[PDB]
């Protein structure tokens, strides 16, 4: 039973022997095996009672379970609580992940599961390499377990060992004659993971075994990967592979100097020029077979610079800080192209620094370029749109003018990215549909924040028309949140979440200017949510009718004049007069109610429960539906 | 000046012009080739809808012309259960 | 010089 | 500001009368549309004969009784007077 | 508690009321706690004292805490005091009229649209029913304010 299964879970949690023996006897054969072979739902995550014994290092309680019973380790359970918590793993998988060698070897001796295959086909050696204990890894392979188990995205145990700091596991894995040229889904062949965390000792271990250098899918060599992460120690190690050439050597120093210019952890402006000058000195060292810089066309986002083709012009920007950051950004774009994952993150960091220094227009240019680059890569950029909303609200709260074309461009990017978010939600059924839904709601909220910022700025006629066109485009795709809230409902709702950053100062919902803008652009004023509440049903429930009566009055006028029914009912059959919950909101609505005989007759039909099906026009059967 | 509202049963329901023009298709019927510029009948034919619904429509006409700005508490218009779903389609047809 | 800006219980607001 | 209803056996008139007024004004406004002299027409209200121009209240209708929601039925009798032969409207269908 | 309510220090006054202090503290001018709280527009302090039921009492100058709040254009504390579960129409409409009046002539809080909107809200809530109506007891005209005689109808407003 479930109640008695919790009794044996608590006894095995404390690692007690005499308590579990009395709690797993004096019953039939059928129920006892179910007690030791079924997971327990604790804390929202199911877990076998043998898991909590191995997680706390209680080998004594599980040793006698194997002696007195025939319990197996093949029970399906979760993987680990460090942000994964996906099921399918066996009971032996978490034994290696708990960092306990004494419990691993006892479960192997009775029904070893060294070749377990979950949905990620992760053997218990995968968690052993993640834990980083040599005794567990050495013993498990000795139990006739293959070390070439590749996942769906080719997650070799040497890759996760190279990514982690456990240098003992990776050196043992290569001692068993393992394949170093293991291709991945993204092409990251071992050394890409090794030269990403700045592990000087791990990278040298594969160098002795000649792991070789191969270009991955994103066009990045392991030397370029090391230079991207500002790890200069492993960059110098990868420059002595005896096959490096001149073309791939200066660009490594250029990438390293570019990466050091713009990073959170490793921000050294003195290292930026030194690596760039050394790269330029190595370029212009002989005068014959010279390797000139293939200069990209100038980009307005990075000012008006045209890279640095001479050592003299690199010297003139030594003491000027903001030019060096801009110079590092352009060469980083050239080396990694316009499709890298991390090509725009330093742009975001430099924009954040500029915003912290109240340099706003250059920040807007840089962040717009980053948004364009990320939308070319077709990734989730809801955080970028939230950052645009935050910086725009900061500029408005600081009494600074906002460029209307920048607002229009970020609104267009928001509309397109909401289109791709709707496509992602429709495509994904149950893979990451919760994350997709949350991102969709956040995207709608960020669009509302941008519309509020647009309302609180002065714009030209053409810019206002283009902003209205973007809003029109988003309205005529019918966006809806989880609880049926359209784009109008959230701008009318007082419970619409506002971001905890500077958006709280400028983005206040309900907003009379946003709702008037949405209704002017053509929002469906009579649209309903999942609960049946229209836009009028949500404004009447507003709990501050007198503090900001300007907001409440100037939006009921807008909603009624747009053509909302002041009479229609929700799924609970509650008129906004009955759902007014406020003396003020009732008086404002009754002033605006233009009565019709169609509404009174439909209300009388609905109140008397008259069967109206197959007795009225089809266009009218909807009218009785809400009246 | 006065609109002669006839019904299917032949009952005249003569109401004022302003009271009749609150409806939509009453204004539509009075317009078109139906001016009759001698302001004595302005007959509009309802060969399809009964006379009790016309009675309720005319009382609603007087109601709407009277109760259009009188404070906020607009009184209750009484609808019998047996006549509704016929006044509903009549008010839809009249755009009332 | 802007009369409006020139405009502008004291024993009770003492602590 | 009271709304009255004058019903012949087929035709129907809806009129408005001020509180501070007499029967003379309504007699004139029903003479004007029906082209009948005031002496010929009689306000045969609720099977009761009435007077010509004394007082509105004593006739039978008040402000509260003759609301626009449902004004009182005031029949009209002409000389040959005629009887109260007002034909009622069609019976509404029986709801289930 | 009075000087805590006058200042913006809500922690001091909430700790003072957590000690079961007297909320109906009469002063020299009659101002009882809420009159000082709803004078600086401190909404959280007024909520704290209504939670402890500080009660509404007219001070020496003939001003309720609600009228004190409406006199100083502080609309949020007016909102909070209008939901005391015993407020009555006459006080509610006079508070809304006072708030609309105060928004018309003040240095910090000058909105003429708020003036019209609050006056119209009080007038609509006056002439909302048609039964037991609350007509304005209009004062005789004063030559200083032109020759106006208030606004006894929503049409003239």
């Amino acid at each position: 039973m479930e109640g008695l299964a919790g009794y044996v879970y608590k006894a095995a949690s404390e690692g007690k022997v005499l308590t579990l023996a009395a709690l797993l006897l004096n019953r039939s054969e059928s129920d006892i095996r179910y007690l030791l072979g079924y997971v327990s739902q604790q804390g929202g995550q199911r877990s076998t009672p043998l898991i909590i014994a191995a997680r706390n290092g209680h080998a004594k309680v599980v040793r006698l379970l194997l002696e007195h019973y025939r319990v197996q380790t093949q029970q399906t359970g979760t993987v680990r609580f460090d942000g994964y918590v996906i099921d399918g793993a066996t009971a032996l998988w978490c034994a290696a992940g708990a960092g306990h060698f004494e419990v691993v070897k006892l479960l192997v001796s009775h029904g070893a599961n060294v070749n377990h295959t979950t949905v990620t086909n992760s053997t218990p050696l995968r968690a052993a390499c993640f834990d980083g204990r040599l005794d567990i890894v050495k013993y498990l392979v000795e139990n006739n377990a293959n070390i070439s188990i590749a996942n769906k995205y080719d997650n070799t145990c040497l890759m996760i060992a190279a990514y982690k700091g456990h240098t003992d596991v990776v050196r043992y894995l290569l001692e068993q004659r393992a394949d170093p040229n293991a291709k991945a889904h993204c092409g990251a062949t071992a050394l890409h993971f090794a030269a990403e965390a700045g592990h000087i000792d791990i990278v040298k271990e594969l160098i002795k075994w000649r792991a070789a250098i191969v270009v991955n899918g994103h066009g990045m060599t392991p030397l370029k990967v090391a230079a991207e992460s500002c790890k200069a120690d492993v960059v110098e190690l990868l420059l002595s592979h005896a096959d490096c050439d001149r073309r791939s050597r200066i660009e490594a120093l250029e990438l390293l100097g570019a990466s050091f210019a713009n990073d959170r952890e490793n921000y050294d402006i003195i290292k930026t020029y030194h690596y760039l000058y050394l790269a330029m000195l190595e370029r212009f060292q002989d005068g014959d077979n010279i390797l000139e810089k293939e200069v990209l066309p100038p980009i307005h986002a990075y000012g008006n610079r045209t890279e640095c083709r001479n050592p003299q012009e690199l010297e003139s920007i030594r003491q000027d800080r903001d030019a060096l950051h801009m110079e590092g950004l352009i060469v980083r774009e050239r080396i990694l192209g316009a499709d890298n994952i991390d090509v725009s993150h330093p742009i975001i960091y430099r924009g954040a620094v500029y915003a912290d220094n109240m340099e706003f227009e250059q920040c807007i240019k840089l962040w717009l370029h980053a948004l364009h680059l990320r939308q070319k890569g077709n990734r989730n950029t809801h955080k970028d749109l939230l950052r645009f909303a935050q910086v725009f609200s900061q500029m408005i709260h600081l009494n600074e003018t906002v460029k209307a074309p920048d607002i229009e461009c970020v609104l267009r990017c928001s509309v397109l990215e909401i289109e791709q978010s709707m496509n992602r939600v429709k495509n994904i059924s149950d893979a990451d549909v919760h994350n997709a839904m949350d991102n969709y709601e956040c995207n709608l909220y960020t669009f509302l924040y941008l519309v509020c910022i647009s309302t609180k700025t002065q714009c030209s006629e053409e810019d206002q028309c283009k902003i209205n066109k973007q809003i029109y485009n988003l309205i005529h795709l019918d966006p809806r949140t989880r609880e049926g809230f359209t784009l109008l409902h959230l701008a009318v709702n007082s419970n619409t979440p506002v971001d905890d950053f500077h958006t709280n100062d400028v983005c206040s919902f309900p907003n009379a200017l946003v709702t008037k803008l949405l209704l002017d652009c053509g929002a469906e004023v009579n649209a309903v949510d999942n609960e049946g509440n229209s836009a009028l049903h949500i404004i009447v429930q507003y709990n501050r009718p007198i503090s900001d009566f300007l907001t409440l009055h100037s939006i009921i006028i807008s909603l009624v004049e747009a053509g909302a029914h002041t009479d229609m009912t929700n799924k609970q059959n509650k008129t906004p007069l009955d759902k007014s919950t406020t003396g003020v909101s009732e008086i404002l609505l009754k002033t605006q109610m233009k009565m019709s005989l169609k509404c009174l007759a439909a209300r009388a039909v609905r109140a008397n429960d008259i069967n109206y099906q197959d007795q009225i026009p089809r266009t009218l059967e909807e009218f009785v539906g809400f009246h | 000046m006065y609109v002669k509202l006839i019904s299917s049963d032949g009952h005249e329901f003569i109401v004022k012009r302003e009271h009749a023009l609150t409806s939509g298709t009453i204004k539509a019927m009075l317009s078109g080739p139906g001016q009759f510029a001698e302001n004595e009948t302005n007959e509009v034919n309802f060969r399809e809808i009964p006379s009790h619904v016309l009675s309720k429509v005319c009382m609603y006409f007087t109601y709407k012309v009277r109760y259009t700005n009188s404070s906020t508490e607009i009184p209750e218009f009484p609808i019998a259960p047996e006549i509704a779903l016929e006044l509903l389609m009549a008010a839809n047809f009249l755009d009332c | 010089k802007k009369h409006s800006l020139d405009l502008l219980k004291l024993r009770h607001l003492s602590p | 500001d009271v709304f009255l209803m004058i019903r012949r056996h087929k035709t129907t008139i809806f009129t408005d009368a001020k509180e501070s007024s007499t029967v003379f004004e309504l007699k004139r406004i029903v003479e004007g549309i029906l082209k009948r002299p005031p002496d010929e027409q009689r306000l045969y209200k609720d099977d009761q004969l009435l007077d010509d121009g004394k007082t509105l209240g004593e006739c039978g209708f008040t402000s509260q009784t003759a609301r626009p929601q449902a004004p009182a039925t005031v029949g009209l009798a002409f000389r040959a007077f005629e009887a109260l032969c007002i034909e009622p409207f069609s019976s509404p269908p029986e709801l289930p």
